[PDB]
């Protein structure tokens, strides 16, 4: 699988979990920023590492990190 | 699963082998009336006023899916994984609110208390199982 | 090939025939300038009737050239 | 005159006033090298 | 010397007018309240004194070098990580 | 509903208000730069009107004034080079000899040294050879002085303004509103009657009464100042019944039907003048008379106002089958709601049409004294291919656009478009498979001969004198031509050109066409043109039917056409959208038009083109060599590529000297290009980081930030000058060596 | 490494023949490269195989071949 972490310079937007394609983020409370959430990871088994959540990420030098890692059949994207 | 395949003539982009031997994702949604929506795999079907259930072959078919099944306000669309064995789980959303909601007894995953500038150096932590990134 | 009334009554034949088909399988011949009869048109407007005749004298052309290269006209 | 000053604003803009000045440069050039070509060096005393 | 020294010195001179005239131009439009739209279109008001007053470059830049206005210091313009 | 004419009044104020406002057509493009990656966005969509408005009236509005700026431009253009042939011309002096004055405009200045460029072109004249054929041109509209070129280019300068003030006066005084635009039938019917038949029924009055008799006096050999002024053959009848007798009758056989008496001037004849090497002008006439003709009818079939004809609609909803489905329902819709869709049918068919308009023109020479004019012959050739190679790939691009942006699944339900979707995997896979069987038995035939002639063994090579592979089909289809003259065809005297057959046509001791012997060679290299093709074909359509989802990316389309990638995941996505198939496709359709123009180059100075003895005998440019040369790799490098390239690179101190300096800087931009096409944005923004560091030391610094281009841009660049470089290079090639030799 | 080899190869090639001056007068300009060293000495490469025969430097001609082969492929 890749590696999917989290900063602790989030200040929970959302828009990494609404630019996944696979549903690897969600959003978790928090007490760390004003709007009270984090980013959080848990099914990175599904990440295919197409970067669209650091895309998304607006904190200067992103708050979430994506480490490409040991390639599966989920991660390739196959549909065969 | 229940519902009703949308009705379109078939594709050659549909379910291949990997279906039948590893992996296999279905999307049901249920939709106020009968209207014409796109397929992941291309082209053009209807989906049934009703309960709907179409076979896809990754997850991201179905998220693709889920997200024009936005642009029709249909948001209760769920997602299974199927296995071979018959084993059906239920993925999303798993835990019932979109992810995009902050729902309570959801736990942090991969969370790095510090911010990035401040991961080791690589030869801090060579010869080892560690890497930067982890914790 | 010289005019002969021959020629005249084979363009008229064509335009017949053309008219012809013009009454029986035009989807819209009843168009807004009508004819002022409309009982010995059949019941057309102003650019039927000429659309027909124009298709007559195509196949009258075509007739009167084809039987004269052939010999009979 | 305010359609002028919108005119000034369209030369003063870096295309135009590149290809003008640029015009120019390259007019001096050549109209330098028409009457005195050749010049490989300057010529000393 | 006509073979490159006199080309030297008199490309020296046009090229360190071009050069002081637009430091001097993008020196004077970083206060004016829109900097980036002033480089797309020239202000000829700001930019015609300025290529007039490029003659004298070489004792501009040498007062600029002296008092210490030539250059900004290392911990005030931007780096990256070593 | 019914055509008719429906304008908005004064829509768009005329002011100079927003040419000091960049970019004031896109909203984020207005705010103003802050990167320098905007001022390469105020290019890239400075003609995309989708993204300016979401109407499609405003867009309409825009695309029908924006063509009468392309039209002022063009017909600028010509009355250039029209002006050009007027006054900076050898044209006076070329038409008393067109057999050894070499045509030219475009006299040079004498600066730097640059008046080595006017050559001894001849007539007592100095300038540039040109090998546009504009001479043979105005020749054969039958001009025979200056003047007439003088009134011709001030008109065509009268005509440039008036169409710059149409397109100002359409968008900002009377522009049309949406249903003026989607009235196709009508568009159909006025374009096939007045814009084809009328204007080539027009142009069939012409060449009767003006371009015939002068060229027939011409052909006569009298004198270019003794033929009389044209409208002397309409004033003074007797001039043309002296040359023409079928006049003699007058307007009377025509109406009557009697129209074997105008057999003088509307033949049938065939094959080509034997004076000029061109195409006879009367059956040049005879063609406009019958086109015209036929464009008149055509254009009747289309129903408006007045209830008969046909809506395009309902024809291609009956055209339904068992195999299709709905059939073309839907496809009417299609294109009469989406710009780009219309672009990529016109822009496909009008690059076909031009492949079709080169390979006719060699072939059929129509112009007096084309054939012999080998410079022109090639040039001509080679550029329409070109034109026709680049509109493909340009309909390709706008079928994808039309397939991401204005494709409807509602409309495009069971149809054959939503069909074709259906089942994209098997005709790719299918495609895939012919590119590679293709290439095995086209380019590893090449790769066994010469291997086999390397190794001593031209016994076992593909050749004429070893294994052969004949071309059964064609040369049965040229037999079939050759006979067609009194027997299919009865009322033809000499075959439609002489490439199938009928003998050596010789005009001034140079062949104007004598017949193209078909061999293994000729069969190699047609397999080598059905390869390229079809791989072009594979890419294009690759992109055309994969441009909104495939496999790997399910949400395509909400990514755009154009954009880089969608991340190194899924292995890497890198150039999956539609505009990067345009990308790679621009390289095989290159490829392809490289292999056939140097297929034409050498098969025609080997087995066309060339001296004709006193005797009867042919001695080619090339001697012949294409049978044994051409069919292995090192011969087209050695016998084509080094051995014709000697005229380019000898070129320095005479007067084909630019076409030398062009060949190495076209070589320049070619390798150019591919600093940009091998490397990627990564590096280039990081060199700039250390670049805008010294320049934040010196106080220099610009606040419009400096970016390396996009991923997309740098491709663009890289393609654009790959191309641009490539050509050039051959265009240098091909102008110093058939110049010299032809 | 392409030009430092070019450059040694034109220079001793004249130097080999006799002919140091057509390095001296065609060197300072690309055309001169471009014909008197890639087109004038590849023309005995280019006929190591032809439609006539064969000598010994046909592997050098094939190689060569095979070289903007795999080149290209790149
Ligand atoms: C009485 C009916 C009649 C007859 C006998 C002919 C006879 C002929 N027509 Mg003709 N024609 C007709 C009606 C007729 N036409 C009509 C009604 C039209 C209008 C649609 C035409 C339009 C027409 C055209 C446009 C042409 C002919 C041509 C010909 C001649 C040769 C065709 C051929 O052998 O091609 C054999 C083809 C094999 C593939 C032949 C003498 C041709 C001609 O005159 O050539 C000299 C020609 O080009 N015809
Ligand atoms: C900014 C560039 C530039 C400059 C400095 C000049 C300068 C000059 N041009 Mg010139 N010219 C230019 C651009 C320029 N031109 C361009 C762009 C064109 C093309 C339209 C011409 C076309 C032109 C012509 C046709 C002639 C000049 C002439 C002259 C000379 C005029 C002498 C006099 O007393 O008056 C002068 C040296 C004249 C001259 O003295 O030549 C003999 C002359 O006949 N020029
Ligand atoms: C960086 C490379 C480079 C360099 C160093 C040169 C240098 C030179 N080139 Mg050259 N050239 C180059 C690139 C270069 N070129 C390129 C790329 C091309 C291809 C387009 C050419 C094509 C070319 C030609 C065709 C000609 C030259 C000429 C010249 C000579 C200039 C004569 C002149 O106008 O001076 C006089 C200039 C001035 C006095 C400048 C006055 C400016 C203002 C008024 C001064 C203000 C005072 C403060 C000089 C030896 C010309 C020559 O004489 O050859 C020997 C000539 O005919 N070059
Ligand atoms: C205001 C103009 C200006 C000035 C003073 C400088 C100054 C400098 N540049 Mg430079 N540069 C500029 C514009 C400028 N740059 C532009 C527009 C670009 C993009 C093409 C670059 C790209 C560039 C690179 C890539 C590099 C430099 C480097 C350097 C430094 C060494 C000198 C050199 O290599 O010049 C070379 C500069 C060029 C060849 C750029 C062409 C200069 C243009 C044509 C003139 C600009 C004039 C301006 C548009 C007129 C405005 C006037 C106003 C009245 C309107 C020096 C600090 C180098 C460095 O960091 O070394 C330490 C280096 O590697 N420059
Ligand atoms: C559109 C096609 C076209 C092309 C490619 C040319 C090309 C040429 N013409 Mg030409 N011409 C054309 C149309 C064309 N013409 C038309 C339609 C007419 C009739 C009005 C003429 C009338 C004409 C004459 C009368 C002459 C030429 C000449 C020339 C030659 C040199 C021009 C030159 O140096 O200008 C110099 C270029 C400039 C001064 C550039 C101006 C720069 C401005 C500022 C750019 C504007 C940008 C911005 C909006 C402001 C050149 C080969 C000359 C001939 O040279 O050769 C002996 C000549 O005497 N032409
Ligand atoms: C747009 C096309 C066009 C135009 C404007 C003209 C114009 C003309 N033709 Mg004409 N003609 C044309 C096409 C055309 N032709 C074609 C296609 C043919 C072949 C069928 C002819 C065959 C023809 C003949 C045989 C004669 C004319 C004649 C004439 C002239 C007088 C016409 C008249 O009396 O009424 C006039 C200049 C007459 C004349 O005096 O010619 C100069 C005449 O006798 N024409
Ligand atoms: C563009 C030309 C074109 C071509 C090449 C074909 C080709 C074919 N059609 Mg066809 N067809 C066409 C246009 C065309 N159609 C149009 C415009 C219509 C009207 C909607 C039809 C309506 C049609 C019917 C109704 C049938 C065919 C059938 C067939 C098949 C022939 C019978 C056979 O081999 O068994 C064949 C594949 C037959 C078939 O095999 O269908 C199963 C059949 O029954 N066609
Ligand atoms: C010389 C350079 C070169 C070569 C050989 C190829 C080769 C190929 N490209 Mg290509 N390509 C190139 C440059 C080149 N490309 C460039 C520069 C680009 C950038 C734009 C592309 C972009 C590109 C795209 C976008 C596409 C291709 C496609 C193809 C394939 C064509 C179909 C096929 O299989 O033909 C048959 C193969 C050949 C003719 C190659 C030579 C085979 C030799 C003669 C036979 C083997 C010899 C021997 C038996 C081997 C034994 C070795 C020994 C160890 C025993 C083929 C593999 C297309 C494809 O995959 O379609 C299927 C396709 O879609 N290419
Ligand atoms: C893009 C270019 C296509 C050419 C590719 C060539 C081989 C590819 C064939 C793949 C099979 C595709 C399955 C078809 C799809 C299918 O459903 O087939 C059925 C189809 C007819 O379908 P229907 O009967 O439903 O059609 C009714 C409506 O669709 C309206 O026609 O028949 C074909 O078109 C077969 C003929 C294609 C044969 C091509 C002939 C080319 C003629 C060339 C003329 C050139 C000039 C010659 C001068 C001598
Ligand atoms: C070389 C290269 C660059 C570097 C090129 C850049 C940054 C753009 C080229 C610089 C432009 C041409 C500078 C223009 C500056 C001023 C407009 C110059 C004005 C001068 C006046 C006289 C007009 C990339 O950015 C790049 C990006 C993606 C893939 C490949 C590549 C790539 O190969
Ligand atoms: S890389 Fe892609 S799949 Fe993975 S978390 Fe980011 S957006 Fe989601
Ligand atoms: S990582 Fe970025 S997008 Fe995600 S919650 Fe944090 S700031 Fe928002
Ligand atoms: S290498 Fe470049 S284009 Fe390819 S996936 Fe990475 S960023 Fe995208």
């Amino acid at each position: 699988s890749h590696t999917v972490k989290i900063y602790d310079t989030c200040i929970g937007c959302t828009q990494c979990v609404r630019a996944c394609p696979t549903d690897v983020l969600e959003m978790v409370p928090w007490d760390g920023c004003k709007a009270a959430q984090v980013a959080s990871s848990p099914r990175t088994e599904d990440c295919v590492g197409c970067k669209r959540c650091e895309t998304a990420c607006p904190t200067d030098f992103l708050s979430i990190r994506v480490y490409l890692g040991a390639e599966t059949t989920r991660s390739m994207g196959l549909a065969y | 699963l229940s519902g009703k395949t949308p009705l379109f003539a078939g594709s050659t982009g549909g379910l291949l082998t990997k279906a039948v031997e590893e992996e296999k994702y279905a999307i049901t949604w249920t939709s106020p009336k009968a209207q014409v929506f796109e397929l992941p795999t291309g082209g053009a079907a209807t989906m049934h006023e009703g309960e709907n259930l179409l076979y896809i072959a990754r997850k991201e078919y179905g998220i693709a899916l889920g997200g024009q099944l936005r642009k029709f306000k249909i948001t209760n669309y769920k997602i299974y994984r199927i296995l071979p064995s018959g084993e059906t789980t239920f993925i999303h959303p798993a835990d019932g609110v979109f992810p995009e909601k902050v729902n309570a007894g959801r736990e942090k995953v991969r969370f790095n208390a510090r911010s990035i500038g401040e991961n080791p150096n690589p030869s801090q932590v060579k010869f080892s199982g560690k890497a930067t990134y982890d914790a | 090939l010289e005019w002969s009334p021959t020629v005249g009554i084979i363009m008229v034949i064509a335009n017949v025939i053309a008219i012809t088909f013009g009454r029986q399988t035009i989807k819209y011949p009843s168009a807004e300038p009508a004819l002022p009869s409309a009982k010995f048109f059949g019941g057309f407007g102003a650019p039927a009737l000429l659309a027909t005749t124009a298709f007559g004298h195509i196949l009258g052309v075509g007739l009167v050239l084809g039987l004269h290269n052939l010999g009979r006209i | 005159a305010d359609q002028s000053s919108y005119l000034i604003k369209f030369i003063s803009t870096a295309p135009v006033a590149a290809t003008i000045w640029l015009t120019i440069t390259a007019g001096i050039l050549i109209e330098f090298n028409r009457f005195f070509p050749d010049l490989l060096f300057h010529p000393l005393p | 010397a006509g073979d490159f020294l006199i080309p030297s010195i008199l490309f020296l001179y046009i090229a360190g007018w071009i050069g002081w005239v637009g430091r001097a131009y993008l020196q004077a439009i970083k206060k004016d309240s829109d900097t980036e739209q002033k480089e797309i279109q020239l202000d000829l008001g700001i930019a015609l004194p300025i290529i007039a007053t490029g003659f004298a470059w070489p004792a501009a830049a040498v007062k600029e070098l002296l008092s210490g206005e030539l250059t900004a210091k290392d911990s005030e313009i931007t780096v990256s990580p070593r | 509903k019914k055509a008719r004419v429906i304008v908005d009044k004064d829509p768009v104020p005329t002011s100079f208000e927003k040419w000091a406002q960049p970019g004031h057509f896109d909203r984020t493009l207005a705010r103003g730069p802050k990167t320098t990656t905007w001022i390469w966005n105020l290019h890239a969509l400075a003609h995309d009107f989708d993204t300016h408005t979401s109407d499609l009236e405003d867009i309409s509005r825009k695309i029908f004034a924006a063509h009468f700026g392309h039209l002022a431009v063009v017909t600028i253009w010509l009355s250039g080079m029209i002006f050009h042939g007027a006054k900076f011309s050898n044209y006076e002096a070329w038409l008393s000899d067109p057999l050894n004055v070499r045509p030219s405009a475009q006299v040079v200045w004498p600066i730097v040294g640059q008046d080595i460029l006017n050559g001894d072109v001849g007539g007592g004249f100095h300038g540039i050879q040109i090998t546009s054929g504009l001479f043979q041109v105005w020749r054969g509209w039958g001009i025979t002085n200056s003047f007439q070129l003088y009134c011709t280019a001030i008109g065509g300068l009268v005509l440039a303004g008036l169409f710059l003030f149409a397109g100002w006066f359409h968008y900002h005084k009377r522009a049309p509103k949406l249903e003026w635009f989607q009235n196709v039938e009508s568009m159909l019917n006025h374009h096939l009657q007045v814009l084809l038949g009328c204007g080539s029924l027009g142009w069939a009055g012409h060449l009767i009464h003006v371009s015939a008799p002068i060229n027939k006096l011409m052909d006569a050999g009298v004198a270019v100042k003794d033929i009389p002024l044209p409208h002397e053959f309409i004033l003074n009848k007797s001039l043309l019944i002296d040359l023409f007798p079928g006049f003699a009758a007058g307007l009377t056989p025509f109406f009557t039907l009697n129209w074997g008496q105008y057999a003088d001037f509307l033949t049938f004849k065939g094959g080509l003048n034997p004076v000029t090497g061109g195409l006879w002008m009367t059956d040049i006439a005879h063609h406009h008379l019958a086109i015209a003709v036929v464009f008149i009818i055509a254009g009747h079939q289309y129903r408006t106002n007045w209830g008969i004809g046909h809506s395009i609609k309902e024809i291609l909803e009956n055209h339904k089958g068992p195999f299709t489905g709905e059939g073309h329902k839907g496809l009417y819709e299609n294109l009469t709601t989406s710009w780009h869709a219309q672009l990529a049918t016109n822009l496909a068919f009008l690059g076909s049409l031009t492949i079709i308009i080169a390979h006719h023109m060699y072939a059929m020479p129509p112009y007096p004294y084309l054939a012999t004019d080998y410079a022109t012959q090639l040039c001509i050739f080679t550029h329409h291919i070109w034109i026709g190679g680049f509109l493909i790939v340009g309909g390709a691009a706008h079928a994808a656009i039309f397939m991401v942006r204005d494709y409807d699944p509602v409309v495009n339900q069971n149809n054959v478009l939503d069909r074709v979707i259906r089942h994209r995997d098997a005709i790719i896979s299918h495609l895939n498979w012919v590119c590679i069987f293709l290439g095995f038995h086209s380019f590893g035939l090449y790769i066994h001969n010469d291997t086999m002639r390397a190794l001593g063994r031209p016994q076992d090579m593909f050749s004429d004198t070893a294994i052969q592979l004949q071309p059964v089909f064609a040369q049965w289809v040229q037999n079939l031509h050759t006979l067609a003259p009194g027997g299919t065809a009865p009322n033809a005297l000499e075959p439609v050109s002489y490439a199938f057959g009928g003998g050596v046509l010789a005009v001034g001791g140079k062949v104007a066409m004598m017949p193209i012997a078909l061999g293994t060679a000729d069969f190699l290299i047609h397999h080598i043109h059905a390869f390229t093709i079809h791989v072009t074909v594979l890419i294009l359509l690759k992109g055309v039917l994969f441009a909104r989802s495939s496999r790997l990316i399910p949400d395509k389309a909400n990514l755009g056409f154009r954009f880089p990638c969608d991340g190194p995941g899924r292995g890497g996505t890198c150039q999956v959208s539609g505009w990067d198939h345009v990308f790679l496709g621009l390289f095989w359709m290159y490829n392809s038009l490289s292999i056939v123009i140097f297929h034409f180059s050498w098969k025609m100075q080997s087995d066309v083109w060339g001296t004709v003895d006193a005797a009867g005998n042919v001695s080619h440019i090339t001697g012949g060599n294409f049978a044994q040369s051409a069919i292995t790799i090192n011969g087209w490098l050695r016998d084509f590529l080094w051995a014709q390239a000697s005229q380019v690179i000898n070129s320095y101190g005479s007067a084909l000297s630019a076409y030398g300096l062009m060949f190495l800087g076209a070589h320049f931009v070619w390798a150019f290009s591919l600093m940009f096409l091998f490397s990627g944005r990564g590096y280039w923004q990081e060199l700039i980081e250390s670049i805008v560091w010294a320049h934040n030391k010196l106080k220099v610094a610009p606040a419009i930030q400096p970016r390396a281009l996009s991923i997309t841009q740098g491709r663009a660049v890289g393609v654009a000058h790959y191309l641009l470089g490539g050509i050039a290079t051959t265009w240098a090639f091909f102008h110093a060596h058939i110049l010299s030799v032809g | 490494v392409g030009w430092v080899t070019f450059y040694w190869h034109w220079k001793h090639l004249g130097i080999w023949q006799g002919n140091v001056a057509q390095f001296n007068e065609n060197s300072t300009y690309l055309m001169g490269w471009f014909r008197d060293y890639l087109w004038a000495n590849s023309a005995q490469l280019i006929n190591g195989y032809n439609p006539y025969g064969v000598n010994n430097l046909s592997v050098w001609a094939w190689m060569f071949l095979f070289g903007h082969l795999v080149w290209a492929t790149g």
